[PDB]
């Protein structure tokens, strides 16, 4: 037997509260990069050529 | 050049056809005095509006 | 008792409050309103004291530093549009809270009840002198409409509407004025709700049922903390949707025009809180009659304890009650559409009909049917 | 008379992993806390964005 | 006793916050 | 001379009676007045059985309207049984005080 | 008393709620502002901030601003020798001040653009179908010159030249000068000019609405996982009686 | 004062529960709503509904006169005459 990945998640950093702020302190930074990453990306394409990001080429360096 | 065609396209529908009718009379159907308050606007008014929903849907697959 | 954080500060017990107090158990979603409705005024004044510290109280520059909050100022866009959104949804919880004091009869509370008016009145003052604020051509021509309306007393009245103006007109004094009243009425408003808070601590809550719920309490901290905060989320939901995808769709008013002040507003109008009253108004011939009627549509409010005819003060297990309920919801609907109707016959006599209606349900119907209710349970 | 007294039936309300009448809940619910907690943690870290 | 670690925990949260945060 | 129209407001009694959903909660009228003073004192009255069994009720309710469960048809106060346990005591209770009231004019 | 058309619900590109801005179009309809409109509307909220905006550089700008201010200058602003250069400078005001603007148009008071979307009733719809609704006075009816008749104007009257002819302007790129292709460009770039926030706004949303669907399904959990203790709680009530 | 311990008497009531951990949020999330939601939405439906379909007729008729009486411009009296 192995603990469930919740249980080993658990006994590694919910037991104390001060690893389970930790956790949320580094969580809460590795998260904010992938969901901007992901939301913005997907955003983006929704507008594919609609956005200077896509158009700064015509008027750039000749 | 675009828009141009397509008003005519729109207005060639059994609906548009049917309601410019109410459009052709009263602008010959007005009598002698001229009753200003006969304008034709009203009428006219009809015909434009169901025109254009249409216009707007075609219209725009067909611009840059 | 000793190192009991709470009780030691005398301070830190007073915020048990919201934690040791005794929560009725059963307890609709409509009791959220309450807490939301102090979110609501806590995130006004946070936003509104952002907004006034780049905003300008002068006729020339109003609608200029308005317009330049939302162009070259950081995130000054958002700020300004929950700002205005956000008095929307502060009236839309309102008249939630409300429509729940009719309902259940929390209104038993004289004295709870008494100052929730107060507070009800003293939001309506901000929301009023704030949308002046921006000086848009549907502000300019409200505030002097509504205020004139006063000078229909008749001795009085035309010497007061000009002091409250400071002048003839409304140029720059009577802007500079409502700035600074709405920047402290919000401030006097937190104390006000305070005080509301500190009565109805007295008494708790009522419920659903319509009956006492000491035999079955709950403590405030595990359960409605999470609940208010969930309620929170939704709110903050509604208000987002609202400010970020459908900015000014609420906001009726088109008008991000300069007021010029000879000018036509085809159809002016309140925005959607305040059209009830404007229907009520509009109703009567004489302009005294409307301004009294104006006034009373609001008032009325002060007297429902005293309309109270039934043995069960909750209309839950009342169902002519909540007939009667629900139509002056849809009457006061229908008062809302009346608002932004152009001045005509079919809006008239539809308006007239609906506040006829709205006092008779308030006035005349209900109390009777309390006393029907009351006879066929053989009470 | 106290002793006619029986706990209700809360096989219903209860789960998967707890609701063995006969075994351990002990190497059960190590996990049942972390999942619990699991979803606080997130909740917070969301928010926190 | 417990404190150091504890502390020391809480020392670490307080950085990677304001670090991350600000 | 009410034979036909006394005889048929049991009816609408009756109809009332299971319209105002508080039948289905496991309540009886008795426990739905509103708790003001007169009230209160007539409560203060109850013999312990009748009291306590307001308790269970008024607890079994408002268990319910949390849950937002209405208790089995099987289950459900029929009018035909309404005890108006709590009358005798209110009643009493207001003819004290209206006493009280007039013996207080001159 | 006369009906209005207003109904127009224009298709858009930016209809939908991720929809954003084309600048393409910000970029074309802008010229057609410039060219076509300059000359007797303005837009006092605009600064020659396009760079990013609409995808023009700061070179590019810095360059379409200079001429601006060399031909129309800061010499109707007040700054007596100001020539080519600066990027802070507003939109050069067609006339010294409102009462000239009226003269200019017999009476009539051309209306600042940069808010016209939002202010008026009806946003780019209703100014696409006006710049794009011109048709003939209806039988019976009389027009002095000025009043113009237009099919959407409340009062059934507007004092509007031509607003947009085809062949009025040309692009760079070589878009097809419609009237009606300039239009559908003219209106967008006013979109952005009543609401420089529209793009960012709209990602934003995608930013709360993924979010709140990620904690308003977790916070109800929560709620349920306290709650849970009451809602599955039983009664037993057993008197001595 | 104190709030917990003044509240009421009772006597006589046993409850029993259970620890968050050891239950489910959710139990039988749809299969209890649905009847629950339908049962309570069929007896609300009656007392509640009404009111609201009338301010719709009134809606829909006000709204047609208007357009009418001021669209048919004729309406008041004829032209033809
Ligand atoms: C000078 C000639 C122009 C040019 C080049 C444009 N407009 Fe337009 N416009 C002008 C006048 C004198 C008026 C006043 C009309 C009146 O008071 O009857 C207007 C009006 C408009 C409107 C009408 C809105 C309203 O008042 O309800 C709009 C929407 C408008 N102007 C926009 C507009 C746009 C987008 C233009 C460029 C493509 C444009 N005008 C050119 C005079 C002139
Ligand atoms: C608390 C009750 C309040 C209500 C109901 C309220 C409501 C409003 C409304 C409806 C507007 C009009 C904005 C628009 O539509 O353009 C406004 C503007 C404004 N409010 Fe508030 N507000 C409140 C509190 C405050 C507070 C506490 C402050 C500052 C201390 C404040 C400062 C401002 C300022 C400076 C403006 C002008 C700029 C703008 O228009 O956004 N308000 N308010
Ligand atoms: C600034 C405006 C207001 C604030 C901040 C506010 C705040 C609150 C809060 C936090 C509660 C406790 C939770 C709840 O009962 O929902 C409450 C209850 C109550 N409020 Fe208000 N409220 C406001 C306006 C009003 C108004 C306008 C009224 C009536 C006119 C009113 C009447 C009541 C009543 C009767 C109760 C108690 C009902 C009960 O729970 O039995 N409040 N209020």
């Amino acid at each position: 037997v192995a603990p469930t990945l919740t249980a080993r998640l658990y006994s590694l950093l919910f037991r104390r509260t001060s690893t389970f702020a930790l956790t949320i302190v580094v969580g809460a930074l590795f998260f904010e990069r992938a969901f901007d990453q992901g939301a913005d990306a997907i955003y983006e394409h929704i507008n594919e050529g609609k956005l200077w990001k896509h158009i700064k080429h015509k008027y750039e360096n000749k | 050049d675009p828009l141009t065609t397509v008003r005519e396209q729109c207005e060639q529908l059994e609906k548009c056809v049917k309601a410019r009718e109410r459009l052709e009379l009263c602008d010959e159907r007005v009598s002698s005095r001229s009753q200003t308050e006969e304008d034709c606007t009203e009428e006219l008014l009809d015909f434009l509006h169901a025109r254009d929903h249409c216009v707007a849907h075609k219209l725009f697959n067909s611009l840059k | 008792m000793t190192n009991i954080r709470k009780s030691h500060p005398l301070m830190k017990i007073v915020n048990n409050a919201f934690i040791d107090l005794p929560a009725p158990s059963n307890i609709s979603s409509w009791w959220n309103f309450g807490s939301l409705l102090g979110i609501c005024l806590i995130l006004q004044i946070l936003t509104g004291l952002f907004l006034a510290m780049h905003y300008t109280s002068d006729t020339t520059t109003a609608f200029s530093s308005v317009t330049h909050i939302c162009r070259d100022v950081n995130y000054g866009w958002i700020i300004r549009y929950m700002h205005a959104n956000g008095a929307s949804m502060f009236f839309i919880c309102l008249y939630m809270h409300v429509g729940r004091g009719l309902y259940y009869g929390s209104y038993t509370f004289l004295e709870t009840w008494n100052i929730g008016v107060i507070l009800l009145l003293t939001v309506m003052a901000t929301a009023f002198m704030g949308y002046v604020l921006p000086w848009g051509q549907m502000s300019f021509w409200g505030a002097t409409v509504i205020t004139n309306l006063l000078s229909a007393i008749p001795y009085i009245g035309t010497n007061l509407v000009e002091w409250i103006w400071g002048g003839f007109s409304v140029d720059k004094a009577t802007l500079t004025r409502f700035f600074a009243f709405h920047f402290i009425l919000p401030f006097i408003i937190m104390a006000i709700a305070m005080v509301h808070l500190l009565f109805l601590h007295e008494t708790g809550s009522n419920n659903p049922t319509g009956i006492s719920s000491d035999v079955d309490k709950i403590p405030f901290h595990p359960y409605y903390t999470i609940k208010d905060i969930l309620g929170a989320l939704l709110l903050i939901l509604a208000l987002m949707l609202l400010v970020l995808f459908a900015p000014d769709l609420l906001g009726d008013p088109d008008n991000y025009t300069p007021a010029n002040p000879l000018n036509t507003p085809p159809h002016i109008k309140p925005e959607w809180y305040f059209l009830f009253a404007y229907a009520i108004l509009r109703s009567i011939p004489n302009k005294l009659g409307g301004v009294l009627a104006l006034a009373f549509s609001i008032l009325i409010l002060a007297l429902i304890p005293l309309l109270h005819t039934s043995k069960q003060r909750s209309m839950m297990f009342r169902p002519l009650s909540q007939c009667l309920f629900w139509a002056l919801v849809a009457d006061l609907l229908t008062l809302t559409w009346i608002g932004g109707q152009p001045v005509e016959h079919p809006y008239i006599t539809i308006g007239q009909l609906a506040s006829v209606l709205y006092f008779l349900l308030i006035l005349v119907l209900m109390p009777t049917a309390g006393t029907i209710e009351n006879k066929l349970l053989k009470w | 008379s106290h002793t006619d007294i029986k706990v209700p039936d809360f096989s219903d309300y209860r789960r998967p992993e707890v609701l063995d009448s006969t075994k351990s809940s002990k190497e059960s619910s190590e996990a049942r806390k972390g999942f619990s907690y699991l979803v606080t943690a997130t909740t917070t870290v969301g928010v926190a964005y | 006793r417990n404190w150091v670690p504890t502390a020391q925990l809480w020392g670490a949260v307080g950085a990677v916050g304001l670090v991350s945060a600000t | 001379a009410v034979s036909a129209s006394s005889r048929w407001l049991e009816g609408i009694r009756k109809w009332y009676y299971n319209a105002a959903g508080f039948n289905k909660l496991g309540l009886m009228r008795d426990d739905t007045i509103h708790e003001n003073d007169d009230v209160k004192e007539a409560i203060r009255r109850l013999p312990e059985n009748l009291y306590d069994d307001r308790v269970f009720r008024i607890k079994r309710a408002l268990d319910l309207s949390m849950r937002q469960q209405i208790l089995p048809k099987e289950q459900w106060t029929k009018y035909e049984e309404d005890k108006s346990y709590l009358e005798p005591y209110l009643k009493e209770v207001i003819r004290e005080r209206k006493e009280r009231e007039e013996w207080a004019k001159k | 008393s006369d009906l209005e058309l207003h109904p127009p619900s224009y298709p858009w590109s930016h209809r939908g709620l991720l929809s954003s801005l084309d600048h393409t179009s910000i970029r074309r309809g802008f010229q057609v502002y410039k060219q076509v409109c300059s000359s007797c509307h303005s837009m006092d909220y605009v600064a020659y901030r396009h760079l990013v905006g609409v995808c023009y550089t700061e070179d590019e700008a810095k360059a379409l601003a200079e001429e601006v201010e060399v031909q129309d200058g800061p010499n109707e602003d007040g700054e007596m020798f100001m020539r080519p250069g600066k990027l802070s400078d507003y939109f050069p005001k067609p006339y010294p001040n409102p009462e000239a603007a009226r003269a200019a148009n017999n009476g009539a008071l051309p209306p600042d653009l940069s808010y016209i979307v939002r202010a008026r009733h009806g946003g780019e719809d209703y100014v696409f179908s006006l710049l794009t609704g011109y048709c003939e006075p209806p039988t019976g009816v009389s027009l002095r010159e000025g009043l113009y008749f237009n099919p959407y104007f409340p009062g059934q009257a507007i004092g509007m030249a031509p607003p947009i002819y085809n062949e009025v302007l040309e692009f760079d790129d070589g878009t097809p000068a419609t009237m009606s292709q300039v239009a559908k460009d003219v209106c967008t770039f006013l979109r952005w000019a009543a609401e420089p926030e529209h793009d960012h706004r709209k990602r934003m949303g995608l930013k709360m609405l993924l979010m709140m669907g990620l904690l308003l399904p977790l916070v109800y959990a929560m709620k349920r996982h306290k709650w849970s203790v009451l809602k599955s709680r039983k009664l037993a009530y057993r008197p001595p009686k | 004062g104190r709030q917990f311990g003044h509240l009421t008497r009772v006597r006589h009531v046993i409850t029993y529960s259970l620890s968050p951990f050891e239950q489910r949020a959710f139990p039988h999330y749809f299969s209890k709503g649905i009847p629950n939601v339908l049962r309570r939405t069929r007896a609300c439906i009656l007392r509640v509904a009404p009111p609201f379909v009338a301010f719709y007729l009134v809606y829909t008729w006000g709204t047609q006169e208007f357009e009418k009486s001021k669209r048919k411009n004729p309406a008041a009296y004829e032209n033809d005459r």
